[PDB]
């Protein structure tokens, strides 16, 4: 819903970004959680990368690092050590 | 008419009486009989009608525009005109291009419907006048 | 499937805004462009039955 | 082979002279004398015969 | 300059001789072309030409009626030019009995494609519409030519016949008792917020008012509901940012008595309207009013 | 028999290639600022009034005030200017960057953007002539253009100011420019947008006070609905010399925006070629 | 009730849109007064929204 309203450059491969992420639900199936949020997350580190109008990967057979985007450099760390603290 | 309503009969005649002169291109004139009545009253609730969908329809942009400008600018203009105004670094809180747009787009229609109750229709526009001013020369229209 | 069937025929995907397939519904158009050159005549397209 | 045939139909359009034959006050023509009508624009005027 | 140039009284239109006959009688050459007359030169009415696809043309055919250019929100034929009647079938003013039988008289390709485009955008009604003016003329073909006249009266080649504006019956509005020797008449559009979708109402009034803020005040009385409506949405429903209740616009004047009741015939179906004799076209832009 | 003519000669020397660049403009919209049979050249267009410190909107209120004339015939020593009366046809010429199409309004607008008669000093600066919602869009746009300057500085109001710049219409895009220069907003424009401003933040508190007062009376039952508004609107978030001294304000900040509140046809298209730089329409004044 | 949208094809071609029920619907009702005891059994009414 925010994605939809942001004045984007191009609006064409935003609003491609838009439909796969309002397109994802979990199908109750335990082992597909994973691939389906990972495929949101992409498309949402695509949107927000575009936002902030920095580079994005272009080479073929290849596709956009998940990271936090201009997240502070110390809550970056602390969400690493809560993920191992999970893992 | 607005004015009368609710307060005080006194004071009431003392706003008529400094409201009713006025001064225009070096003379004066006194506007006869301001008798409030029905005729006055179903302006008045237009009036309302639509300070109310403008107070309703404008966005926190425009809102903000004035007490923002205060921070940085500076003029006779500016303090003349905050004067009027209730006495009370960010970015934007949310920013939508095409919602301003239809918000500005239909506050139009509502300043059109303010404007029009104080407009009055163009009979003449002239280009020749005589030099004693008794007479001039008018395209009509209307 | 659309996508290995269109690559394999060798048709692009068509994209219409509402309005234009009203339009193209009810008067047509001449959606197909020109060759770069013809040696022969108009194209005979043949139909299949 | 897949398990069916297909028929092809083709238009081809030629481009021909025609002959025309017509017996002596075969039809009659009534006419009257031309006429002109109007037309103003600023910059030009037309008149239609 | 002299005495006698400024005395001498205008030049009449009519008794000096045309262009074509002065340069055939500067060189004293024979045309076949009979020229001494020529047709339309004192006709005052401006008249334009439209071209339209004949599904559009239906109770078009006779003169009189009021042609409406729309917007189809495309680039093929961008434009469309529809009449009032067309109109009749999205106005909830019209009749079920009338809805049906000029429903069932517009049953072509190009006039459902012209309710599709009307229906489709998010616009109100009257920002995809622009007035052209009536039209007096048919030529009838796969795509007939109509000729439109956009400021006089209505008549023919030799102004032998003077033609009226037809209104269909659900249409037409009045709100005076005793006309006014010299009416105007206007075309209203006006807008009921409905919970579903907006429901327009077509109107053409007939008032021997001028000023616009006393017409308006006069509007505002007859379309309290409307109004109410327009306020009850604007409650209800943020972030719909609606604007007008409704749209006033000016096209024409003519006299009280030239004002009739009469039916127009197409493949033996009647419809009724109401009928302005002598009626002059002057049109105006929309002007909004709340 | 002649027909009544504006004459204006030039106070410069013409080469050929002037004058043949002249007669090009044979049919365009030329305004002129007052009603007078003898003028210079001077006079003509829009050069007179151009200015460093000020921009579009004083053009379009001195643009209101000028007399609109069309270029009749070009000669030697002199030019023939024809002004237009209500309710006859004439022929345009389509300078504006966009095409017509019959049935079109048209109003005029100064030019936003070949050049045309560099004399001296002096060039033929001709307005823009425009259908009513293109020049509609292009208002709106450029004032809440105007309404980001003071938040120029992050990049999201750089997206929304570059998203607001590019306007299309039918078959054909462009780019309006930005009233923001030097980081700066010119006097006029920042007029425009503290009337705005004054008149929304005025209205707001000035309302409810006569709204509870009169929709007691009211027997449409709407004013009382205009009041819930307000108190919704309020939940979201006096000497009577003073409450005098508010509405007088409120009024003459709502006059000081009429120039871009409103505005008017000129001329109505019926006739295009397709030639289409021109077009014949009939004369609203 | 539960059929598709029409698709653009069948609403510019062919048949009349098919008609939904109609708005105003016939109910009956039990009406019990209590002032004075009274009950109304079977009362048609027609009840629309």
């Amino acid at each position: 819903r925010r994605g939809y309203t942001y004045p984007f450059g191009d609006r064409g491969k935003a609003r491609d970004h838009l439909a796969v992420l309002d397109r994802t639900e979990f199908d109750t199936d335990v082992r597909h959680d994973a691939e389906i949020v990972e495929r949101a997350l992409v498309s949402a580190v695509i949107l927000a990368k575009m936002s902030v109008r920095e580079t994005l990967v272009t080479a073929i057979g290849q596709t956009e690092p998940i990271a936090f985007v201009h997240l502070k450099d110390t809550e970056v760390q602390r969400i690493e050590e809560n993920l191992e603290g999970v893992r | 008419g607005l004015f009368s309503l609710d307060r005080s009969y006194e004071e009431v005649k003392a706003a008529v009486q400094q409201l009713q002169t006025i001064t225009f291109r070096d003379a004066t004139f006194t506007i006869p009989d301001p008798v409030i009545d029905q005729h006055l009253l179903i302006d008045m609730k237009t009036a309302c009608l639509s300070m109310s969908m403008v107070a309703n329809l404008a966005s926190e942009l425009t809102m903000t525009y004035v007490r923002k400008l205060a921070l940085e600018d500076s003029s006779m203009l500016l303090v003349k005109c905050q004067e009027l105004l209730m006495r009370l670094p960010a970015r934007p809180q949310h920013v939508s291009p095409d919602d301003e747009i239809a918000r500005l787009s239909a506050l139009f229609v509502m300043l059109r419907q303010l404007d029009d109750l104080i407009r009055e229709q163009v009979v003449f526009t002239v280009c020749d006048v005589s030099p004693d001013n008794k007479s001039a020369t008018c395209i009509f229209k209307g | 499937v659309d996508r290995w069937i269109r690559h394999a025929a060798g048709v692009e995907r068509p994209q219409l805004l509402d309005t234009e397939t009203i339009s193209m519904l009810t008067f047509g158009s001449m959606s197909e462009r020109n060759a770069a050159a013809t040696v022969h005549g108009q194209k005979a397209a043949c139909e299949l039955i | 082979h897949p398990g069916f045939a297909l028929t092809a139909v083709r238009t081809d359009t030629f481009e021909v002279d025609m002959l025309l034959y017509s017996g002596k006050s075969c039809t009659s023509v009534i006419i009257n004398n031309p006429i002109v009508t109007k037309e103003e624009r600023d910059i030009s005027t037309t008149y239609h015969v | 300059m002299d005495a006698r140039a400024v005395a001498k009284r205008p030049r009449d239109p009519a008794d000096e001789d045309n262009e074509l006959v002065t340069a055939l009688k500067a060189k004293r050459e024979v045309n076949t072309i009979s020229v001494r007359y020529l047709y339309h030169a004192d006709h005052q009415a401006l008249t334009a030409r439209f071209f339209v696809p004949e599904g559009l043309v239906e109770f078009e055919a006779q003169p009189g009626a009021l042609l409406i250019r729309m917007e189809t929100g495309c680039d093929s034929p961008r434009h469309l030019y529809i009449s009032l009647y067309l109109l009749g079938i999205r106005a909830s003013n019209v009749s079920a009995s009338t809805r049906c039988l000029l429903e069932s008289v517009y049953t072509a390709s190009a006039a459902r494609a012209a309710l599709q485009w009307l229906d489709l955008g998010p616009h109100l009604l009257h920002r995809r519409l622009e007035t052209l003016g009536c039209v007096k003329t048919v030529s009838l073909g796969i795509t007939s030519l109509l000729t439109c006249v956009m400021r006089g009266y209505l008549y023919n080649t030799l102004k032998t016949e003077v033609f009226a504006l037809m209104i269909p019956k659900d249409m037409y509005l009045t709100w005076e008792e005793t006309r006014g020797r010299l009416q105007y008449v206007y075309l209203i559009i006006v807008y009921d917020y409905d919970g579903p979708e907006t429901r327009p109402g077509i109107y053409v009034l007939t008032s021997s008012i001028a000023h616009w803020q006393t017409l308006v005040d006069v509007a505002r009385g007859k379309f309290a509901r409307e109004r109410c409506s327009f306020v009850n949405r604007r409650i209800t429903r943020p972030r719909q940012i609606p604007l007008c209740t409704g749209v006033i616009q000016k096209l024409g004047w003519c006299l009280a008595d030239d004002i009739h009741t009469s039916f127009l015939v197409h493949k033996e179906l009647k419809l009724s309207v109401v009928r302005l004799d002598n009626f002059s076209v002057e049109l105006g832009d929309f002007r909004e009013f709340v | 028999a002649m027909e009544a003519n504006i004459f204006c000669t030039f106070d410069h020397k013409l080469s050929i290639a002037d004058v043949g660049k002249l007669t090009k403009l044979v049919a365009a919209v030329v305004p002129i600022p007052q009603r007078l049979h003898l003028i210079k050249h001077y006079q003509l267009g829009l050069h007179q009034f151009v200015d460093h410190t000020r921009g579009y909107v004083r053009l379009r209120g001195l643009l209101r005030n000028m007399t609109l004339t069309l270029m009749r015939r070009v000669e030697g020593n002199q030019i023939l200017l024809h002004v237009p009366t209500h309710g006859l046809l004439y022929t345009v010429l389509n300078t504006g960057p966009v095409t017509w199409e019959k049935g079109d309004a048209l109003c005029v607008l100064p030019p936003l953007f070949e050049n045309l008669l560099t004399l001296g000093q002096w060039e033929l600066v001709l307005p823009w002539i425009v259908p009513m919602p293109l020049a509609l869009e292009i208002n709106q746009r450029l004032l809440i253009m105007g309404l980001f300057s003071l938040d120029r500085s992050y990049e999201e109001v750089k997206a929304a100011v570059q998203q607001l710049q590019t306007i299309t219409f039918r078959d054909a895009t462009f780019t309006i420019p930005d009233p923001v220069i030097d980081q700066h907003l010119l006097i006029d424009m920042k007029t425009a947008c503290l009337s705005m401003s004054m008149v929304a933040n005025l209205a707001s508190e000035l309302t409810m006070t006569y709204v509870r007062k009169l929709a007691l009376e009211d027997s449409s039952m709407l004013l009382v609905k205009c009041q819930e508004l307000l108190m919704r609107l309020d939940r979201e978030r006096v000497s009577p010399d003073d409450e005098i001294a508010r509405l007088s304000a409120l009024f003459v900040m709502l006059r000081q925006l009429d120039d871009l509140i409103r505005e008017q046809v000129v001329f109505t298209v019926c006739d295009v070629s397709p030639d289409n730089k021109s077009a014949t329409c009939i004369f609203k004044g | 009730r539960e059929r598709s949208a029409p698709k653009p094809q069948e609403l510019l071609f062919g048949p009349r849109n098919e008609s939904g029920p109609p708005a105003e619907q016939t109910w009956y009702a039990d009406v019990v007064r209590c002032v004075r005891a009274q009950v109304d059994l079977g009362v048609e009414v027609r009840a629309a929204r």
